[PDB]
Order: C-alpha cells, then sequence, then structure tokens
C-alpha cells in the first residue's frame, strides 16, 4: 500500500532553520515526481515545491523562492525540504504529496482536498517565544 | 481521540499484513514452472466496425455473442452486427459526453452515461420498435464511469464521488449505497453468479462488495496508481486490475493477496482495459501505447500484441463463447480479432 | 468535523477484512491451474477452431 | 504562353517547311535534265 | 441474399444515411471548454454570452457567432479531482481559461492551474484561451496602492513595461505594467513547453464587455486555420 | 510559310495557266509560263516570284543558243539553263531534338514517381481525405497529360487522318485538365485558409467537376470552330486565331493561381508574424519553396510570352526554361507531397515495422 509518511515540525523561532523530511514506501519513489503542500490555519492547500524524478528541474513558489530547497534521495527513498528563515506567516501543516502517475510531467491534482496518495504531514509553527 | 483511532488502525493494518503473510507459502509463478508454455498467439482482424465519429470510450458485449453496442463521445450510442456488420439501432445520446454503457443480459435494454451523472436506459423491443429513454437514474454527484446490468429490473452504476449505489429501474431510485472508496470509481465487474463484485477506484485500492448485504468484505492494495480496468476470473474467485503503472495483477479472494503481476520494462504507458479468456489462461489487457498484449494468465510472459489502432485502446471486451475480442479505440473505429489455425 | 467518524469507520472496516478464513496461495493457485487445464479445450483463443465453425470469417 | 501548343506548333512548320524545300530539291533535280 | 438479409442490409443503409447527417451536423458545429477557479467570473461571462447569444454533471451554452455554432461547456457538479474527466475534452476547439487577475494570493494557484493543463499527455495539442478576467477590480487595486506584487511575487520588481505594449488611453503605467506583468508570466508557462502544435491566445476581459463572443470566434478561426496549415506542413 | 501542298496546288494553278533564225516554241520547263523563243536568244527571265523559296531576285538565266534552238553543252544531254541564280536548318532540328529529349526524360521520372505515390496512397487507407483526393487527382492529372504527350510524339513525329487529330485533341484536353487541376489545387487551399474555413472541405464534387467538365467543354469548343472552320489536315498546325481558345483559359488559370500563391504567401508571413527572427525568415523562405511548384508558380515567367521567332535568344531560353520547368514539375510535387510529407513517412513505418513483426 502506498503510504508517505513526513518528518520534522515543532516550535521553531522565526528567522531559524528546519528540516523537514518524508518516507516513501509502496512504489518506486525514482519514477514519481514529488511536490510539497502546505495547509495554513485557515487557508486551503497551496503548492510549495516541487521536485523532477532525477532533480534536474525544481521549481519553488514565490512565496518560498530563495528561501526553501527541495531535493531527493532516489537511493533512500527519502524526500527533504530545507527550510531556513523561516516567518511567522510559514505556520501551516506541511503536506508531501505524490504525481499520480509515474513518468509523466505535470501533477493535475496534487493539491485536491482529498488527494489519495499524500501522507499525513507535520506541524509547523513558527512563533516567537 | 485521533491519535489513539490512528495507533488502532496501523495496528489492525499489521496484523492483516502478518496474516497475508503467514499463507503466502508459495507463489503461482513458482508452481507454474512445469506447465506447457503457450506460446506466440496470433490473432487477425476479422472485422472493422466504422461509423462513430469521436473516440470510442467504451463498449459491451451480448449475452448471445452477436450484438454488440459502443459508446462514443459524439452523442450515439449505435449497435452493430459482430457478423455482417450491419448496424441494428443508432440510438442518440442527450449527453455527447458519454463515457460508459451496459447491454442487459436479456437483450432487452442498455444502459449508458458519462459526465452527466445520468444513467440512460434505452428500450430495445418497444412496441413499435422505436427506441426511447425507458427510465432516467439520477443521484449520483459524480462522473458515470462505468455500469454493468444485473437483471431487466437492477443495476449496478460507479461514478467518480467515490461511491457506488444499486439501482431499481421499475421504481428508478437507489436500493443500496457501497460506500468505503477514497478515489474516483473507474470500473466493476459482477461475479458470474451477480452475488458479489469488485470495483477499483483512483486510490490504488480493490474491493468486494456484497449486492445482497451491501458490507465489503476484502480490500486488495497491490497497484500503485489509480486502478482503471478490472475484469473477474471465470469462476468467480479471482480477478485482475490494470493501472497506470504499465504493470498487472491477479488477486485471490481465498488467499486475500496478489497472486502474479505482469509487467515488462519496454512497457511503461498506462493500461486503459483488460479481460480474462473464457478459461482464463489468456489475460487480454489494453494499453496507451496504440496497441494491446495477450499475458500468460500463468506463465506471466507476452503471448500476443494486438496492433493495429491509430489512438490508446479504451476499451475491450470478450465474447461469452470467446469466438473473438472486440477491442476500441479513440481513433473512431472498433476492431474484432480472432485466431486461426 | 468528521474527521472522527471517518476514523471509527476505518477502524471498524479493518476488523471485518481481519476475521476471515484465508486460505494458503498454494491452494488458490492450485485452483486456478486446475480450472484453466479443465476448460482450456473450451476457449476459442487458446485454440484456433477450424474455419468452418469459426463465425468470424 | 502555352510551351508545348507552342512547340508543337512550331515543328508543325519546320515540319512541313522542309516538305517544301524537299519537294523543291526534287522540282530541281527533275528539271535539271527535263 | 435473403429476405431477412436484405431487410437488414436496408436497416443499416438508412442508418448510414442518419449517421452521416449526424457527421454533417457535427462538422458543422464546435465545441469549447469554459475552466476557472470559483473566484473567477465564469457564471458571469456564461450568463452575458447565454441572454445574448451571440447532480447535473456538466452545463452547456450555445451561440452563434457569424452563423457558426459554438458549443461551451462549463462544469457544475464535479468532483475536485480532475485528472480523470479533464481527458474526455482531449479533442476540443479550444479551452477557455479565465483567470481573476485581482487576485494576488490566489494568481499562483491560477498559475499552477494553467502549467498542469499545459503540460498533460492528452491535451498536448489543445489550445488554452487565457482569459484575464475581471480587470477593473485589478485596476482599482493597483490605484489603491494597499497591496502590491512585489509580496506575491518578488521578481515583480525587476519587470518593466513591454515595448510592444498598446494600453488603454486612459491607462495608468501602473495598471499597464501589472496586467502585461501578470500576462508575461502566464506566457513564460505557456511558452516553456509545446513545439508549436498548440498555442495560447491572451486576452483581456473584464466580464461585462460584450467582445468576448467576437474574441473566441476569431481564436477559433485562428485555431482552425493554423490547423488546417500544419496538415499541409506549412508551419 | 507555304505550306507544301498548297505550293503544289499553286503549281498546279500556274500549270494551268499555259495548258495549251527561228522562234523556238518555249520548253517549259515544269516550272513557269516563260514563253521566250528568238534566233539568239539569251532569255534572262527573272525568278519563278510565285514559289515561295526560288528568291524573287534576279533571273534564270537560259538560251534559245543560235537559231533560237535550246543550248546544249552537257553530252548525250537534250537542253542546258543557268537555272541556278534562284536557289542560291540544321540548328533547328538540333535544338527541338534537345528540346525532345529533355522533356521527355523528365516526363518520364516524372510518371515513375508520380505513379509510385499513387500506388502509396492509395494503398494506406488512413490518408483518405479531401488533400490526399485533391492530390491523387493531381498526380493522376500530370501522369495523364505525360502519358497523352508521349502518345502525340508517337502519332505525330516518327493528310487528316482520324488518329491524329484524335491524338492532339487528347493531348491537350489532358494538358487543359492538369493546369485546371494545379489551379484546384490552390484554390482549395485558399478557402480552406480564408473565406472558407468554418465552412467545409466538401465543395469536392463542385472542385473536380471544375477541374474536369470546364476542360472538355472548351477543347470541344475549340475542336468544333477546328473542324467548321478550317479542318485542314492535323490539328497541330495553327490556323488563324482560333488557337487562343484553350489557351486564353490556361493563362487566366495561371495568373489566379498566381494571385492566389501571392495571397496564401501574404497570410502565411502574416501569421509567422503573429507566433513569432532569423528563424522565422528561414520558415518562411522554405515554405514558399515548396508551395511553389505545388502552384506553379514557374509559370509566371513567360506567361504573356508571345509567339516569338524560332532563331531567337528569347525563344530558346524561353523553351529550354519550361520544358526543364514543367517536366520536373510532377516529379519535384510527387517529392514533395509524398515522400516529404510526415503522415506518409509514418504509415510506411508503421506499415513495415508490423510486417517485419509478423513476417
Ligand atoms: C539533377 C536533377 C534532380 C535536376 C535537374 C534536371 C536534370 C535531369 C537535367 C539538368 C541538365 C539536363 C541535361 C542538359 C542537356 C542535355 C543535352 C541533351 O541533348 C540531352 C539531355 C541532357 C543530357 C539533359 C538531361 C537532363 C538534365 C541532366
Ligand atoms: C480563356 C477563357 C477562359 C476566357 C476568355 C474567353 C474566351 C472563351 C475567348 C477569348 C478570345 C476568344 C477567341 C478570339 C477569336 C477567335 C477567332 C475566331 O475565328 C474563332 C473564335 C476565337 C478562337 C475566340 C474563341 C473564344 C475566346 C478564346
Ligand atoms: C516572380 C518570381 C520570379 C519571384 C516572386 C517571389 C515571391 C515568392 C515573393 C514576391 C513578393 C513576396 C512577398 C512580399 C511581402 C510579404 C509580406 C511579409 O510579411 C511576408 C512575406 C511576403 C508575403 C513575401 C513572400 C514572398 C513573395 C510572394
Ligand atoms: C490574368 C487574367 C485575368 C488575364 C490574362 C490575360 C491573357 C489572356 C493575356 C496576357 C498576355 C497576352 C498575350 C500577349 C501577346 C500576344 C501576342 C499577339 O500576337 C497575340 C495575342 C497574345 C498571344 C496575347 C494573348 C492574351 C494574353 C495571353
Ligand atoms: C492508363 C494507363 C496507361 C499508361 C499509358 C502509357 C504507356 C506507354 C505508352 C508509350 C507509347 C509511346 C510510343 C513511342 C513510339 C513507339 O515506340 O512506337
Ligand atoms: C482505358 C485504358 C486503356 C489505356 C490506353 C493506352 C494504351 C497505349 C496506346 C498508345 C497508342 C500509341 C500509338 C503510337 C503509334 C503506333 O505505335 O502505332
Ligand atoms: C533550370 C533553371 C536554371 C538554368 C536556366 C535555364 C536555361 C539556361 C541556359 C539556357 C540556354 C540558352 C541558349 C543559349 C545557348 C546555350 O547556352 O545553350
Amino acid at each position: 500500500q502506498v503510504q508517505l509518511q513526513e518528518s520534522g515540525g515543532g516550535l521553531v523561532q522565526p528567522g531559524g532553520s528546519l528540516r523537514l523530511s518524508c518516507a516513501a514506501s509502496g512504489f518506486t519513489f525514482s519514477n514519481y515526481k514529488m511536490n510539497w503542500v502546505r495547509q495554513a490555519p485557515g487557508k486551503g492547500l497551496e503548492w510549495v515545491s516541487d521536485i523532477s524524478q532525477s532533480g534536474a528541474s525544481i521549481s519553488y513558489t514565490g512565496s518560498v523562492k530563495g528561501r526553501f530547497t527541495i531535493s531527493r534521495d532516489n537511493a533512500k527513498n527519502t524526500l527533504y525540504l530545507q527550510m531556513n528563515s523561516l516567518k511567522p506567516e510559514d505556520t501551516a501543516v506541511y503536506y508531501c504529496a505524490r504525481c499520480p502517475a509515474p513518468f509523466t510531467r505535470d501533477c493535475f491534482d496534487v493539491t485536491s482536498t482529498t488527494y489519495a496518495y499524500r501522507g499525513q504531514g507535520t506541524q509547523v509553527t513558527v512563533s516567537s517565544h | 481521540e485521533l491519535d489513539q483511532l490512528r495507533q488502532e488502525a496501523e495496528q489492525l493494518k499489521n496484523q492483516i499484513r502478518d496474516a497475508r503473510k503467514a499463507c503466502a507459502d508459495a507463489t503461482l509463478s513458482q508452481i507454474t514452472n512445469n506447465i506447457d508454455p503457450v506460446g506466440r498467439i496470433q490473432m487477425r482482424t476479422r472485422r472493422t466496425l466504422r461509423g462513430h465519429l469521436a473516440k470510442i470510450y467504451a463498449m459491451h458485449w451480448g449475452t448471445d455473442s452477436r450484438l454488440l453496442v459502443s459508446a462514443s463521445q459524439d452523442g450515439k450510442l449505435i449497435i452493430w452486427d459482430s457478423y455482417t456488420t450491419n448496424k441494428v439501432h443508432a440510438i442518440p445520446l442527450r449527453s455527447s459526453w458519454v463515457m460508459t454503457c451496459a447491454y442487459a443480459p436479456s437483450g432487452n435494454y442498455v444502459a449508458c452515461g458519462g459526465l452527466d451523472n445520468i444513467c440512460s436506459i434505452y428500450n430495445l423491443k418497444t412496441r413499435e420498435g422505436n427506441v426511447r429513454v425507458s427510465r432516467e437514474l439520477a443521484g449520483h454527484t459524480g462522473y458515470l464511469s462505468c455500469c454493468r446490468f444485473l437483471d431487466d429490473n437492477q443495476i449496478v452504476t460507479s461514478s467518480g464521488d467515490t461511491t457506488c449505489a444499486l439501482w431499481d429501474i421499475e421504481t428508478g431510485q437507489q436500493t443500496t449505497t457501497f460506500t468505503g472508496h477514497t478515489g474516483d470509481v473507474m470500473s466493476l465487474s459482477l461475479a458470474p453468479d451477480t452475488r458479489l463484485f469488485v470495483s477499483g477506484a483512483c486510490d490504488a485500492s480493490a474491493k468486494l462488495w456484497d449486492v445482497r448485504e451491501g458490507m465489503c468484505r476484502q480490500t486488495f492494495t497491490g497497484h500503485e496508481s489509480d486502478i482503471n480496468a478490472i475484469c473477474f476470473f471465470p469462476n468467480g474467485n479471482a480477478f485482475a486490475t490494470g493501472s497506470d503503472d504499465a504493470t498487472c495483477r491477479l488477486f485471490d479472494l481465498r488467499a486475500d493477496q496478489e497472486l502474479m503481476t505482469y509487467s515488462h520494462d519496454n512497457i511503461i504507458c498506462g493500461i486503459t482495459s483488460v479481460s480474462f479468456s473464457k478459461s482464463g489462461r489468456l489475460l487480454l489487457a489494453g494499453y496507451d501505447d496504440f496497441n494491446c498484449n495477450v499475458w500468460d494468465a500463468l506463465k506471466a510472459d507476452r503471448a500476443g500484441v494486438l496492433a493495429g489502432h491509430d489512438n490508446r485502446v479504451s476499451c475491450l471486451g470478450v465474447t461469452d463463447d470467446g469466438m473473438a475480442v472486440a477491442t476500441g479505440s479513440w481513433d473512431s473505429f472498433l476492431k474484432i480479432w480472432n485466431g486461426s489455425s | 468535523t468528521a474527521s472522527i467518524a471517518q476514523a471509527r469507520k476505518l477502524v471498524e472496516q479493518l476488523k471485518m477484512e481481519a476475521n476471515i478464513d484465508r486460505i494458503k496461495v498454494s491452494k488458490a493457485a492450485a485452483d486456478l491451474m486446475a480450472y484453466c487445464e479443465a476448460h482450456a479445450k473450451e476457449d476459442p483463443l487458446l485454440t484456433p477452431v477450424p474455419a468452418s465453425e469459426n463465425p468470424f470469417r | 504562353s502555352v510551351s508545348e501548343i507552342q512547340l508543337m506548333h512550331n515543328l508543325g512548320k519546320h515540319l512541313n517547311s522542309m516538305e517544301r524545300v524537299e519537294w523543291l530539291r526534287k522540282k530541281l533535280q527533275d528539271v535539271h535534265n527535263f | 441474399l435473403s429476405a431477412e438479409d436484405k431487410a437488414a442490409v436496408e436497416r443499416s443503409k438508412m442508418i448510414e444515411k442518419q449517421l452521416q447527417k449526424d457527421k454533417q451536423v457535427y462538422r458543422a458545429t464546435h465545441r469549447l471548454l469554459l475552466l476557472g477557479a470559483d473566484n473567477s467570473g465564469k457564471s458571469t461571462i456564461v450568463k452575458q454570452m447565454r441572454i445574448y447569444h451571440v447532480t447535473s454533471g456538466i452545463f452547456e451554452t450555445k451561440f452563434q457567432v457569424d452563423k457558426v455554432n459554438f458549443h461551451m461547456f462549463d462544469v457544475g457538479a464535479q468532483r475536485d479531482e480532475r485528472r480523470k474527466w479533464i481527458q474526455c475534452f482531449n479533442d476540443v476547439t479550444a479551452i477557455i481559461f479565465v483567470v481573476d487577475s485581482s487576485d494576488y494570493n490566489r494568481l499562483q494557484e491560477a498559475l499552477n492551474d494553467f502549467k498542469s493543463i499545459w503540460n498533460n499527455r492528452w491535451l498536448r495539442t489543445i489550445s488554452v484561451i487565457l482569459f484575464l478576467n475581471k480587470q477593473d477590480l485589478l485596476a482599482e487595486k493597483v490605484l489603491a496602492g494597499k497591496s502590491k506584487i512585489e509580496d506575491y511575487f518578488p521578481e515583480f520588481a525587476r519587470y518593466t513595461t513591454p515595448e510592444d505594449a498598446t494600453p488603454e488611453p486612459g491607462e495608468d503605467p501602473r495598471v499597464t505594467r501589472a496586467k502585461y506583468f501578470i500576462r508575461d508570466e502566464f506566457l513564460r508557462i505557456s511558452t516553456a513547453s509545446g513545439d508549436g502544435r498548440h498555442y495560447c491566445y491572451p486576452h483581456f476581459t473584464c466580464s461585462v464587455d460584450t467582445e468576448n463572443a467576437r474574441r473566441i470566434f476569431n481564436d477559433c478561426r485562428d485555431i482552425i486555420q493554423r490547423m488546417h496549415l500544419r496538415q499541409y506542413e506549412l508551419l | 510559310v507555304m505550306t507544301k501542298e498548297e505550293q503544289i496546288f499553286l503549281l498546279h494553278r500556274a500549270q494551268a495557266q499555259c495548258e495549251k533564225g527561228r522562234p523556238c516554241l518555249p520548253e517549259w520547263d515544269h516550272i513557269l509560263c516563260w514563253p521566250l523563243g528568238a534566233p539568239g536568244e539569251v532569255v534572262a527571265v527573272p525568278c519563278p516570284d510565285y514559289i515561295y523559296d526560288f528568291n524573287h531576285k534576279g533571273h534564270a538565266y537560259r538560251r534559245c543558243d543560235r537559231n533560237g534552238s535550246w543550248e546544249l553543252v552537257p553530252g548525250h544531254n537534250r537542253t542546258w539553263a543557268n537555272y541556278s541564280e534562284c536557289v542560291k536548318e540544321t540548328r533547328e532540328r538540333e535544338v527541338f531534338d534537345r528540346l525532345a529529349m529533355i522533356y521527355t526524360v523528365g516526363y518520364s521520372v516524372s510518371l515513375a514517381s508520380l505513379t509510385v505515390a499513387v500506388l502509396i496512397l492509395a494503398y494506406f487507407r488512413r490518408l483518405h481525405c479531401t488533400r490526399n483526393y485533391i492530390h491523387m487527382h493531381l498526380f493522376l492529372s500530370f501522369m495523364l497529360r505525360a502519358v497523352s504527350i508521349f502518345v502525340k510524339d508517337a502519332v505525330l513525329y516518327s493528310a487528316g487522318y482520324a488518329g491524329c487529330r484524335v491524338a492532339v485533341t487528347f493531348f491537350l484536353y489532358f494538358l487543359a485538365t492538369n493546369y485546371y487541376w494545379i489551379l484546384v489545387e490552390g484554390l482549395y487551399l485558399h478557402s480552406l485558409i480564408f473565406m472558407a474555413f468554418f465552412s467545409e472541405k466538401k465543395y469536392l464534387w463542385g472542385f473536380t467537376v471544375f477541374g474536369w467538365g470546364l476542360p472538355a467543354v472548351f477543347v470541344a469548343v475549340w475542336v468544333s470552330v477546328r473542324a467548321t472552320l478550317a479542318n485542314t489536315g492535323c490539328w497541330d498546325l495553327s490556323s488563324g486565331n482560333k488557337k487562343w481558345i484553350i489557351q486564353v483559359p490556361i493563362l487566366a488559370s495561371i495568373v489566379l493561381n498566381f494571385i492566389l500563391f501571392i495571397n496564401i504567401v501574404r497570410v502565411l508571413a502574416t501569421k509567422l508574424r503573429e507566433t513569432n527572427t532569423r528563424q522565422q525568415y528561414r520558415k518562411l523562405l522554405k515554405s514558399t519553396l515548396v508551395l511553389m511548384p505545388l502552384f506553379g508558380v514557374h509559370y509566371i515567367v513567360f506567361m504573356a510570352t508571345p509567339y516569338t521567332e524560332v532563331s531567337g535568344t528569347l525563344w530558346q531560353v524561353q523553351m529550354h526554361y519550361e520544358m526543364l520547368f514543367n517536366s520536373f514539375q510532377g516529379f519535384f510535387v510527387a517529392i514533395i507531397y509524398c515522400f516529404c510529407n510526415g503522415e506518409v513517412q509514418a504509415e510506411i513505418k508503421k506499415s513495415w515495422s508490423r510486417w517485419t513483426l509478423a513476417l
């Protein structure tokens, strides 16, 4: 069964750093495109970043351009999102989603209300105490 | 609260996994090494049905293995004579975006549906031979993906709303509602006895449903992507499914796990339709590479390839007697295949 | 939200699928093999039928 | 103009003319003596 | 030929005549697909083209332009997942994509949706008509100055108005700059791939201008002409 | 020039004019009523003046010797006369043979390529379409034109017999049909591009009727004119201005096709500007060069060229250019629209792969 288990989260001071991780299983991680999605409190799912099969082509949203770094390890079948210089507005549950079909370039409904091939996500709260 | 529920669900899933692994004493591929191979299978096109204007989306065979219905997105539902190629009826559809059709086992009624979310049933034995909408079934909140007649008064239907319903033509209201899927239900296959049936959805999972009870019995999650096609083994104890992962998987109800996986490195395109022969030895599966392949159900080896289509084979159906196989494609032409000595 | 209801429903479904009399794959495969061997002669596709009986000439 | 309908006409005239000259040579060779 | 076979052949010929009539009627007509988020004025343009003419699953609206019949379909009741039923429209004449240009916070969602629709396996040969709807609200928001695109799009600080810009006479430089920036942001996604087999036709729309029908007619004409030309290998 | 037949009817008329120291009785040397005879007559009669040849200037010197008796210096001869003052073509034959060879080779190559392309397009069913239908029509018209030119060259070279006129009228009709199909190609292209589109692609029957009938229409008109007015010998000789009956329609078709080609080039340039450069210029040049043989633009060079004399630079260069380009047009069009077409190549590849896999 396809399952995604995100990792990393908790309280983090604004402007610091935080590294998320997701464990892939039940499929050939190298043959599917990986995209990051988050759901801010009171808002809907929003696309964050994506990484190709081999990682050659990578793109980020304008809100996180130059702030987050996405990378994948085909050997370990793990997705990483190095997040640095966090802001209070970044508080959101980050979910890891996979492309529905392999060997394709379009992620149609990765940012859907009831996507099937996505993990439970981890709580990420950027608050200064 | 939710944490404890998720922990219990994971524990039950691990228990089911251990139970399935304990019974996995031997694989079908291991014992099937002593069976004679089928060898290369050659089939030729005996009939070429043309007349459709849009991409053919679905078709179904009749109980007599003579008449067959083909549904296209052009707004027409035509019936073809497989022997003489002569058309019997050309039913004009109200919704042009039709996605599936069904032929009644008695040959008296025909159903169809698509993005309109309505299952339109047409009578073929009207008093004056004028085909007309006998009953319109409404209530589904998703595109009608598949439907199959259980009798002249009952029909099961699948919709993109992750829910299936048992309809009654006489009253036109749902009798039983089957829920449990998380993705869009693509298609289903009824058992020979019409008592149980299996269906696939866009969640890499397939479930077994009870028509009389309406409760789910077993769930199979052997695929990696959306399950598009599904066919029941002639005996009603196993079934195969086609998914976008370019791999077919045979599942058994008694073992509750996958038996064989059919895939080739050179094949990286999704699967569109699958069907089992009269004996079940030949597993015919359509692919998006403009051709179809015949897989050995026991050896998992490519026995043949039914090529000759200009576009993806969207549907595939075998006659009740196995005299020939029908394969429709988006090129608006339907090819009938049959081998010879 | 119906999240708790959905979680409780899934738990109930898992128990129904766990308490079932499963059969070893060795027997399930043997049954399918025997079925394929029994109806092999009745399959026109697996064994081509002469042109005299084949309706698709 | 049509180059092929013209080439045909031009050849017609060359050929006829030649017959007009070859015939002229014959009456010359005839009138040489007679 | 027996009598039953002769009657069957006659019925088949009648059905063939009916199918030929239907083929003429079908090839004489065109189909269209209307897409866009809920925040876009899809229903507005639908009503506009309906009143002028020049559960449910799918809605249909028929309008005529220069004696040419056009069929535009709008999804009214369907699930959020669109990867499956979108394949049904892989042979439409064009895809009308309406976007709310004044919704900066959701403009990225529209961009992602356009990128997904463009890079689809089956929509590789289907053109997309981009309608930058709700231009009045965008102009008002730009003139207000409360919200700036720099936050949602940092690269906008370095963007300059194109040289070939044809702004409305009474248009402020900031409004035209922002609208052309959005147009170029959409084009870079549309022009990132395709190999020239399918093109995009961006237009500025307000959901009330009556020229929307004429714009769609011109887009369909251009698409059909380019398709006819590609058959001769001239493009 | 006079026809040989007219020059002998003239001589028959001349012969009939006089049908019925010593003054001699002329001599009548099978040419000329020269009734001159006298004791010592030096007879310097001028040149015939009724024969097309034997230049009129000067004089046929002959002699009634002394006594008015035909002089005869050569032994055992009948008479003597200096009938040489009047009497006093290979390049034309050579250039005609060269034109024949070159255009025959061209038409043969074109016929071969066109029959190959026709067989290819008729075998593959997927390519069956209005465009391919008109392509096959054009190929068949070219092949029939070539075969008719061959038959004409065989019947005429190497008096009003039936075979002569039949071959001439068949060649004319096939040339007219070829030109009209070349025009119908451009007409269909313009229709699909502009004014039509959003309409049909089926005026197909009308296009076929216009391409086959009207050629036959004015060909039969010209045949009736020739048979009723002159009907002299073979129809390969021009007799008056009636030749323009078949040439004026062809010139009108050529100019209309050139205008349509200009319009298509303008539309292509505008569209390339729309979708967007050196690459754009290169693609436009490629498209123009590929479309040139379809519309027959090479005919626009010598369209209005009049009937120039054979011994002229303009005539020779026109004949060479035409007999080359008109001949190789069939081969060029066949190549372009059956081997360079992506659909035909894909179909051939599919067929070959399936045959190899089946074998
Ligand atoms: C090379 C091809 C593709 C394009 C040009 C057409 C070819 C076939 C042309 C170009 C020059 C031509 C030659 C030019 C002159 C002569 C002399 C003449 O007494 C016989 C024909 C002959 C020998 C021609 C044969 C055809 C020819 C070789
Ligand atoms: C060329 C066509 C398509 C358009 C112009 C009209 C055509 C039919 C006209 C234009 C000039 C005409 C010719 C002019 C003069 C003569 C000489 C006369 O003794 C017989 C008729 C004939 C031979 C005419 C036939 C008809 C004609 C060819
Ligand atoms: C008569 C022979 C020898 C020469 C003719 C050359 C032809 C091909 C030339 C003459 C005029 C030219 C056109 C002049 C202007 C334009 C507009 C431009 O936006 C696209 C190219 C286009 C449409 C040209 C295409 C090529 C053209 C049609
Ligand atoms: C483009 C369309 C509309 C009109 C075409 C006009 C055609 C008919 C014109 C253009 C050139 C013309 C020729 C030019 C010169 C001569 C030489 C003269 O001794 C006889 C007439 C003749 C042979 C002309 C016949 C008519 C002609 C062929
Ligand atoms: C309808 C298809 C028939 C094809 C007709 C072309 C067959 C070749 C005929 C050429 C005849 C040329 C005669 C030259 C002189 C001779 O050798 O007698
Ligand atoms: C309907 C199809 C028939 C095809 C007719 C073409 C057959 C070739 C006929 C050519 C005759 C040419 C005669 C040249 C002079 C001669 O050799 O006698
Ligand atoms: C085929 C197009 C390019 C070549 C141009 C065609 C004509 C070139 C030479 C024609 C011959 C002119 C006659 C003068 C003497 C000679 O050169 O033979």
